[PDB]
């Protein structure tokens, strides 16, 4: 790349830019079973 | 945007519900 000029070449006064507006997401929720009102329905044991 | 990434007035105004 080689340009070469005079005493003035105009072109070197510009500006040119896309800035990012922001990032945005979500957090899941999580739920729990005995939370609910299925719990008073059953009964819920373990066995290993 | 940023670049940092190391990684009021009482107004009268009708309300309604």
């Amino acid at each position: 790349f080689f340009k070469q000029i005079r005493s003035d070449d105009n072109s070197l006064y510009s500006a040119q830019f896309d800035i990012l507006l922001g990032t945005y997401c979500n957090t899941l929720n999580f739920v729990r079973f005995l939370e609910l009102g299925l719990s008073v329905a059953c009964i819920c044991t373990k066995f290993p | 945007r940023g670049m940092d990434d190391v990684a009021n007035a009482r107004v009268p105004a009708d309300l309604v519900i």
